């Protein structure tokens, strides 16, 4: 009986109906579940562009199709000189040379107001930084690979020029005595930092002319999209560059030994580049570079899209003050050090709470003696914490000596120190200075004349006891302000910002050897103000739940943290590592008797790796998101146990004596929606693997019975038996020193996230026939149109292909109107179909029909080298072809479209043999699709052609 | 400034 194509089962239906739901609660939840909040302030600056016109052809052969800009900010720079650091700006994909507008004007505004008369930072090495930036006319440079090697050749001859620059007197104004410039500060945005990376394995590279990477939301461990197999290439190139030369022994056979490489993320809030892609641990040494996240980065504070991490002003202001920190013009390369220049970015981009934090204080010189009373009113018995409510009650400087307890015990120890006020640099008065001091000898010890060493009587008595202090002001730890008239870490509005709170950590092994911690109160009048410094022991203040996801999933987890509790407390939970679950967390109602509390909660949800931090000022209720083990990206390094999972730390007024408690649950409709970043690339694959399962089972009956079946009567029969099996092969299959181990199906091989499997197949089968229903309309419009021309009409009234491939066409042109030819005969197919009704104009129309959605679902991998072209045409350049990979290409889709505009039906199936084939392609190309889909997906156009191939050969069969 |  004739089956009308529009018919559909109702379980094809309704599974296809949860697909579709599913799909919108991803969509859905991913865009209003667990959103960061955004706060990053717009900034506003002059622009002006100097382009480098003598950077021409003679130089490269691309100057004719990239330009090279000087940016000169209107009010500081009054002409197009370089007088100091060089410094390139590589945008993205489609990205804008003026997008260095931001960075580059806050640089200059900053050495203008202020460095320029620092005259100690010019004597040590500072100067302005001169901001050039590439024009790349908005290359699509995630979507072909050959661009971004055209953009890494063009650039090292770029810096060549740059570097030529500061040797013309014509164009340069520098002191005489200064080495001639030889490396140039590369800041990437996007794919800009990865072809920043490129740059160095380019052959055109020259040794030592970059040092110094910043990258802003580029992603390193992964391309975007795979859709060029030169862009999967040239990651694998880079990539194996970065872990071989990081894994030699001696420096000497260690290219990237000079080289810093720091990756900055947005976060959640940036949906153009997954943040997880951002993860250059499986490629940098943490001696070499790191991955920071903008959410931890002290006075920013915030999530950031992929273009707002350009433009907001927090971040604008911390990245130049980095850029400040490390340039160095005595050295010909303009920077400081490899190691100097880790610590400065480490101190400027960090929470300073890391692991990897150095502290300076303990081991540094003494700045200041103390001369304080033998009376003993200022120093304090041990195991008591310091309030200090408000400053200045006395009216005179005072000093709170806290001692040291000795190293005696077992445990181990810290010493915390949180005020909301500003500490004191060495030689300064101001408000408030926190120092460690030593007893110096009463006998006159042999030693130095301590000429920095300053003076502070406060004694008066005959004790006078002598302490050579050392100011702490260098380890201090910037923590967001959480008053109780604040919802965030930051203000958008400049005039509304809080001014941070000072915290203080130190292990009691590292302070051992000093005996007090000075507190000096230098404030006389009472002016607003609090200091808590306190020891604690690490069992009072960590918590560990050894709770399992299952367990954590299905009850949660809650603490009752106790009110003894120190003013800092951790905790920590070891099973929460999925970058793809959110979480919701609570924090109970400090209830303070008698008084209001210091400073309202602060909760730093915090991962060791990435260095991936969230501060919630007035914390109740927080949404936790994390970016931690995410699916396609190489595996974390081997890591502590007391580092694994994600950590809360708390910090509360402890005077308040009242119990807190922490609940944590978790959040089903946000971890939902967190599987977009993580999984949208999977759907330009894997729907593959239901339509060549569908076309199998077409092919299997039609051999059988000599009547093709619609796709949507394939596509049930198939949800019967082969699309199932096919699904628990899937999940077998990802059961079963590799830094690809996850880059296959669905990366992750955790027995956990098996359900994706099923979601991602369901909601594919939801997709195939919504897009089978689209061909089905389209069709019939595009006969409707036909149709109507026709009755207007009446009322009113070959084999050339092959030279056009082989000279200028790009195949991806020809399988566009190969996909169109296949649309037309459709068209004619249907409207015979349509006239006659026959069984034998039914096969005809359906397996057309079922060829053209195998097509159209490779189509989305070729389109993006079409605009790729048609640019390039634009531009008016023109890229050759090899002749032998085009033809190879589309020959079979060109005879197999050909074939079915002669109307003739794929013959009917040794013979069992020729049967057996058509269905081993066809699940060998399902299989595939699943399988090497997300990471390889420019060869499915490959396969796809060999089964053409096929085609075209039982074609000819008969 | 004159442009954001
Ligand atoms: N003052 C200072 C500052 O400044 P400004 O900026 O002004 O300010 C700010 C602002 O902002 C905004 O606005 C803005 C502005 O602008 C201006 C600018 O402009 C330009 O620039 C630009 C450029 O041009 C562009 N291009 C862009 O770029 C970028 C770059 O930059 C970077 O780098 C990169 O990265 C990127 O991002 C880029 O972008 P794009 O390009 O767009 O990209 C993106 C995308 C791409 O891709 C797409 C596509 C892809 C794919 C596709 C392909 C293929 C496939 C398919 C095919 C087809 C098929 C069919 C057939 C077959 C059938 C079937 C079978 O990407 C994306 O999106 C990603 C994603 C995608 C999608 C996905 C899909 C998938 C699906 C699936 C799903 C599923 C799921 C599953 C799950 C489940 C599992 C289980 O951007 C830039 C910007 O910046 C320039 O200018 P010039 O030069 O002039 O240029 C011109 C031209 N246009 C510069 O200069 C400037 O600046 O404004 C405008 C207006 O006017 C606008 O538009 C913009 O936007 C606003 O605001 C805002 O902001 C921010 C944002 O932005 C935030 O934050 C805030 O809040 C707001 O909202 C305003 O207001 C302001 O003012
Ligand atoms: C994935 C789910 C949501 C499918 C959504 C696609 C839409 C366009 C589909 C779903 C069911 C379809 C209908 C099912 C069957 C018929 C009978 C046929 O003689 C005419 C078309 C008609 C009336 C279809 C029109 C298009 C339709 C409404
Ligand atoms: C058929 C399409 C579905 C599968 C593909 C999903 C597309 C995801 C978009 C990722 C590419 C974004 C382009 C910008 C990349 C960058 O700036 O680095």
């Amino acid at each position: 009986p004739w089956r009308s194509p529009w018919a559909i089962s109702v379980f094809a239906f309704v599974t296809s109906l949860l697909g579709i739901g599913l799909l919108l609660a991803v969509i859905h939840s991913s865009v209003t579940r667990q959103i960061d909040p955004k706060g990053c302030r717009m900034s506003y600056m002059r622009p002006s562009y100097a382009k480098l016109s003598d950077f021409d052809t003679e130089h490269t052969r691309l100057a004719s199709k990239y330009s090279l800009y000087l940016y000169r900010e209107q009010g500081i720079d009054h002409d197009v000189k370089v007088r100091g650091v060089p410094v390139l700006f590589i945008p993205g994909n489609a990205g804008s040379y003026k997008q260095v507008r931001p960075i580059a004007a806050e640089a200059a505004n900053y050495f203008h107001d202020v460095l320029q008369h620092d005259e100690a930072a010019l004597r040590a090495g500072v100067r302005s930084l001169d901001f050039f930036t590439v024009d790349f006319n908005e290359d699509i440079t995630a979507f072909h690979g050959q661009t971004l090697l055209d953009q890494a050749e063009y650039l090292n001859e770029a810096i060549r020029y740059i570097l030529s620059l500061y040797l013309d007197p014509r164009v340069s104004e520098r002191d005489p005595d200064l080495p001639d410039p030889t490396s140039v500060i590369v800041l990437g945005h996007s794919m800009g930092g990865i072809v920043a990376r490129t740059m160095l394995i380019m052959p055109n590279y020259q040794h030592n002319s970059i040092n110094t990477i910043i990258t802003m939301s580029a992603p390193h461990a992964r391309p975007p999209v795979s859709f060029d197999g030169q862009i999967v290439q040239t990651y694998k190139d880079i990539n194996n560059y970065w872990r071989h030369a990081y894994s030699q022994k001696w420096a000497n056979d260690n290219p990237l030994w000079h080289v810093t490489l720091v990756s900055i993320a947005g976060g959640g809030l940036d949906t153009v580049v997954p943040s997880d892609y951002a993860s250059i641990e499986s490629l940098v040494p943490d001696t070499h570079g790191f991955t920071v996240f903008t959410s931890t980065i002290p006075n920013v504070w915030t999530s950031m899209d992929n273009q707002a991490i350009l433009w907001c002003d927090q971040f604008r202001k911390v990245i130049i003050r980095a850029l400040f920190d490390i340039v160095d013009v005595h050295r010909a390369s303009q920077t400081k050090p490899r190691a100097q220049r880790m610590r400065v970015f480490k101190k400027w981009f960090l929470s300073g709470m890391e692991t990897v934090a150095e502290k300076i204080a303990p081991t540094s010189d003494p700045t200041t003696l103390l001369i304080v009373d033998d009376k003993s009113d200022s120093i304090t018995a041990e195991g008591e914490r310091l309030v200090l409510r408000e400053l200045g009650t006395q009216g005179s400087v005072r000093a709170h000596l806290m001692p040291i307890p000795p190293p005696g015990s077992p445990e181990l120890k810290r010493f915390t120190l949180l005020t909301d006020t500003k500490l004191d640099k060495p030689g300064e008065n101001g408000k408030l200075e926190v120092m460690f001091c030593s007893v110096i000898p009463s006998q006159p010890n042999p030693t130095g004349p301590a000429i920095p060493s300053q003076l502070d009587l406060s004694k008066g008595n005959a004790g006078t006891t002598r302490l050579a202090c050392t100011n702490v002001a260098p380890d201090v730890i910037t923590l967001p302000a959480s008053t109780r008239f604040a919802r965030f870490p930051f203000s958008v509005r400049k005039e509304a910002e809080i001014p941070p709170f000072s915290y203080l950590e130190y292990v009691l092994d590292d302070i051992s050897e000093h005996q007090f911690v000075a507190v000096i109160e230098k404030a006389t009048i009472p002016t607003p103000g609090f200091v808590i410094a306190e020891f604690s022991d690490h069992s009072n203040s960590h918590h560990t739940r050894h709770i399992g996801l299952r367990n954590l999933l299905t009850f949660g987890i809650s603490l009752r943290l106790p009110s003894n509790r120190p003013m800092m407390s951790e905790v920590r939970i070891p099973s929460v590592k999925s970058s793809l679950l959110a979480y919701n967390l609570r924090i109970s109602a400090l209830e303070c008797s008698g008084r209001k509390d210091l400073f309202a909660p602060l909760v730093r949800q915090y991962l060791a790796e990435p260095y991936e931090s969230k501060y919630f000022v007035n914390a109740r209720q927080a949404a936790v998101s994390l970016h931690g083990v995410a699916p396609y990206v190489p595996p974390p390094m081997s890591r502590e146990p007391e580092a694994e999972g994600l950590a809360f730390q708390l910090w509360t007024d402890p005077t308040c004596n009242s119990s807190i408690q922490v609940d944590l649950t978790v959040d089903v409709m946000g971890s939902l929606g967190k599987l977009y970043m993580r999984y949208r690339t999977v759907f330009a694959a894997f729907p593959l693997f239901i339509v060549s399962l569908v076309l199998r089972k077409q092919f299997q009956v039609y051999d059988s019975t000599g009547s093709f079946i619609t796709f949507a009567e394939g596509l049930d029969l198939s949800l019967r038996q082969s699309i199932p099996v096919m699904l628990i092969v899937l999940a077998a299959l990802t059961l079963s020193t590799n830094f690809h181990q996850n880059d296959l199906l669905i990366g992750t091989q955790d027995p956990f996230f098996l359900f994706l499997i099923p979601l991602i197949g369901i909601i594919c089968v939801g997709v195939c026939t919504v897009v089978n229903y689209i061909a089905l309309s389209l069709t019939r419009l595009i006969s409707v149109v036909i149709s109507f021309i026709g009755f207007l009409t009446v009322r009113f009234g070959t084999a050339v292909l092959l030279f056009l491939v082989s000279t200028m066409i790009p195949y991806q042109l020809a399988y566009l109107v190969a996909c169109l030819v296949q649309l037309g005969t459709l068209v004619r197919a249907q409207r015979i179909s349509s006239e006659l009704r026959s069984p034998a104009n039914s096969n005809f129309h359906n397996y057309v029909h079922s060829i053209f959605i195998l097509m159209l679902w490779i189509l989305p991998i070729n389109l993006p080298t079409l605009v790729v072209w048609m640019h390039n045409l634009s531009v008016h350049w023109l890229t050759p072809f090899t002749s032998h990979h085009n033809v190879f290409s589309i020959m079979p889709f060109i005879l197999l479209v050909e074939t079915h505009t002669t109307g003739q039906m794929i013959p009917r199936t040794c013979c069992v043999l020729l049967r057996h084939i058509t269905s081993i392609l066809l699940l060998s190309l399902a299989l595939y699709a699943a399988v090497y889909g997300v990471s390889y997906a420019y060869t499915l156009h490959q396969f796809v052609n060999l089964f053409a191939f096929w085609l075209v050969m039982v074609h000819s069969t008969a | 400034g004159t442009t954001s």
